[PDB]
Parts: C-alpha cells; structure tokens; sequence
C-alpha cells in the first residue's frame, strides 16, 4: 500500500 | 547527462529448431526513459510486440523487456533494434542462441 | 527470509506534447504486483501479480486516487524544478522517486527509504534515520528547508514504521506460494573454440528467483576478475532471470577453471566444470 501523503518539492 | 541503453537478445527458454518459444530485448542502463525497439524476423518488423512497465535501477536508469512468441529454426535470423536519443543511427543486435 | 516493498514514480515533461507522464510501479521483492499511468485510456492502479487481485474495491479506489493526486503533484513538482534550476520551459525533464521499507525474517522494519532524483541525478533522500535528509545541490535545499519546515520526515516515518510493513506483510502472507519461494539456478557450462588457439567457456544460470546471484570463474582457484566477461541479470518473462560469466582459455586447459554460483535457493554454494 502506498503512503497517501504527497510534499510539493 | 544521458546514458546510452545496454541490449541483451535471448531466449526465455534454451532454443530448439522447431518449438515454440519467447523471444526478448532487454534494454537496460539508459536515461532518458524514451526508446524505440523493435523485434526483426529475416530483417522484418515482428508486429504486436509486448512490454514491460518503466522501471528504474538504483542508479536511476531505466530498463524495459520487450518479448513475443517465436519459433526458431535453422536459417530464420532475428535480431532487436533500437533507437534512443544517445545514438546517431538505430542499433542492430543480432539474436545467438548461445548468448 | 528478509524481504523489500518499493515504488518507483517517473514524472517526464514533454513540451507540445500535452502534459507531463506519470507511470508508478510497485514491486516485492523482483515481483512486480501493481502498475499506474497517467496515458492509460482509463488511468487507475492495475493489479500485476495474482494475490493482490484479492484486495477489495475500496483498495484500489484509495491507490487509485493517490495516483491520480500523484500526476497533478509531479506535474507541479516539475514545474518547481524548472524554477530551481533556471530552465527553460522548452525541454523535456524527468522526476523520479523510490520509496518503500525493508523487513527481516520477523517481519521487523530493517530499514525505510524515501529518495528522489531529477533528470536522472540525485536530488534529497530521507537518511537512514527516517528524521533529516541529505540534499544533492543548492535547489533540493530548498525542498529539503520546506520538507524541515513541514516535518515531512516525521510523516514518511510514521508510513514507513507502520503501514509500509503492515502492507509487506499481509502481501507475503497472501503469496507465500511464490514470494516466499526461492527458484535455485540451473547450471552449466558451454565450450566455444574461438581459434585453434582459444576457447570461451560460458557458465550459465538459468530459471532463477530472485534476481541477486553470484556467478564467477576462477583459474588454478584464483578469481578471474578482470578476465571474465559477466551479462548484466536479464529477465527470462516468467517471473525468472538469467545470467552468464565467460572467459577466454587456452586450448586444452580447460581443466584449470572452475564456475563458482552462489543463490539463496542453493543450500551449499556450487562448483562447475567443463
């Protein structure tokens, strides 16, 4: 399962 | 800041004239992801080639198989074909069972 | 034995092209089990592997979606790029990421990973620590004070202590049939005069899972390093793989060398001859 949480570079 | 692909050419199983097989082109090492292979019987274009999905190595480059079903006998020649931004012209690979 | 998960995401702008590609592979171990990309008819996560067709529609609307949020977010991040590293909105550029956890024989977290790249190079990586990351130019300084500012590796620990186990292991349980079976290598030598003065010998390995494996020559017990020619592994397409190593002998001492193979399938490590 993949972590849902994505930070914008 | 581009690397060039590495081609391999073989057989998923040992090779023997008259039974059906899978014929692959592994491409492997290169970056950027964009590259072009075909799969040539006598020199032709195999129609319906399949692929595998984009994956990447440690070192970031890429690696694709392309594969299809195949027959091999004596005197048919096959070979992979590839293209990529690094090369000037497209690069033949010629298939040698045991290799 | 221990055993990985990981995601790999490819970003690739593509300018008069329409927007930018995004494609996530998901794999255990050698095992591709999942698939995304954005330049699908229908984009959605795809299962690969047959015991993660069991998962219930409610997984692979929440994979899905994160993919989707995924292809806005690397088209945005692409963008940023550009900006960090005065370039031209002209060319084409390519965002990649790894991530994912290993566990041991228990099932214990071994270790987490977290890294990104940029045009094929290294960009930030979350460190070993899972709390400080390590920046490859003067631009992913710039993530990476944003990244300190947000506590992202505080978030990334939390997934990868917790979730990015709890999922490895459920995966294992449910494939124990092939993720938890090692396919030992068939061997054997081949002999190839070149001239009358030469011949190859070519040891192979075939049919082997997983991938790693450990294939040398040796000549009078030395190890023939800078004398062997070794083929990168190469995929067989039947969840296997392959690999050769090759030396040059001269004609009739063919007995002074010994293939040596070492895989998690054999239980002693193996010895070949012509």
């Amino acid at each position: 399962e993949e972590f849902g949480r994505a930070f914008s570079f | 800041i581009q690397r060039t692909p590495k081609i391999q050419v073989y057989s998923r199983h040992p090779a023997e004239n008259g039974k059906s097989n899978f014929l692959n082109c592994y491409v492997s090492g290169f970056h950027p992801s964009d590259i072009e292979v075909d799969l040539l019987k006598n020199g032709e274009r195999i129609e319906k080639v399949e692929h595998s999905d984009l994956s990447f190595s440690k070192d970031w480059s890429f690696y694709l198989l392309y594969y299809t079903e195949f027959t091999p006998t004596e005197k048919d020649e096959y070979a992979c074909r590839v293209n990529h931004v690094t090369l000037s012209q497209p690069k033949i690979v010629k298939w040698d069972r045991d290799m | 034995g221990s055993h990985s998960m990981r995601y790999f995401y490819t970003a690739m702008s593509r300018p008069g092209r329409g927007e930018p590609r995004f494609i996530t592979v998901g794999y255990v171990d050698d095992t591709l089990f999942v698939r995304f990309d954005s330049d699908a008819t229908s984009p959605r996560k795809e299962p690969r592997a047959p015991w993660i067709e069991q998962e219930g529609p409610e997984y692979w609307d929440r994979e899905t979606q994160i993919s989707k949020t995924n292809t806005q977010c690397y088209r945005e991040n692409l963008r940023t790029a550009l900006r960090y590293y005065n370039q031209s909105e002209a060319g084409s550029h390519i965002i990649q990421r790894m991530y994912g956890c290993d566990v041991g024989p228990d099932g214990r977290l071994l270790r987490g990973y977290d890294q990104y790249a940029y045009d094929g190079k290294d960009y930030i990586a979350l460190n070993e620590d899972l709390s400080s990351w390590t920046a490859a130019d003067t631009a992913a300084q710039i993530t990476q004070r944003k990244w300190e500012a947000a506590r992202v590796a505080e978030q990334d620990r939390a997934y990868l202590e917790g979730l990015c186990v709890e999922s490895l292991r459920r995966y294992l349980e449910n494939g124990k049939e092939t993720l938890q079976r090692a396919d030992p290598p068939k061997t054997h030598v081949t002999h190839h005069p070149i001239s009358d003065h030469e011949v190859t010998l070519r040891c192979w390995a075939l049919g082997f899972y997983p991938a790693e494996i450990t294939l040398t020559w040796q000549r009078d017990g030395e190890d023939q390093t800078q004398d062997t020619e070794l083929v990168e592994t190469r995929p067989a397409g039947d969840r296997t793989f392959q690999k050769w190593a090759a030396v040059v002998v001269p004609s009739g001492e063919e007995q002074r060398y010994t293939c040596h193979v070492q895989h998690e399938g054999l239980p002693k490590p193996l010895t070949l001859r012509w």
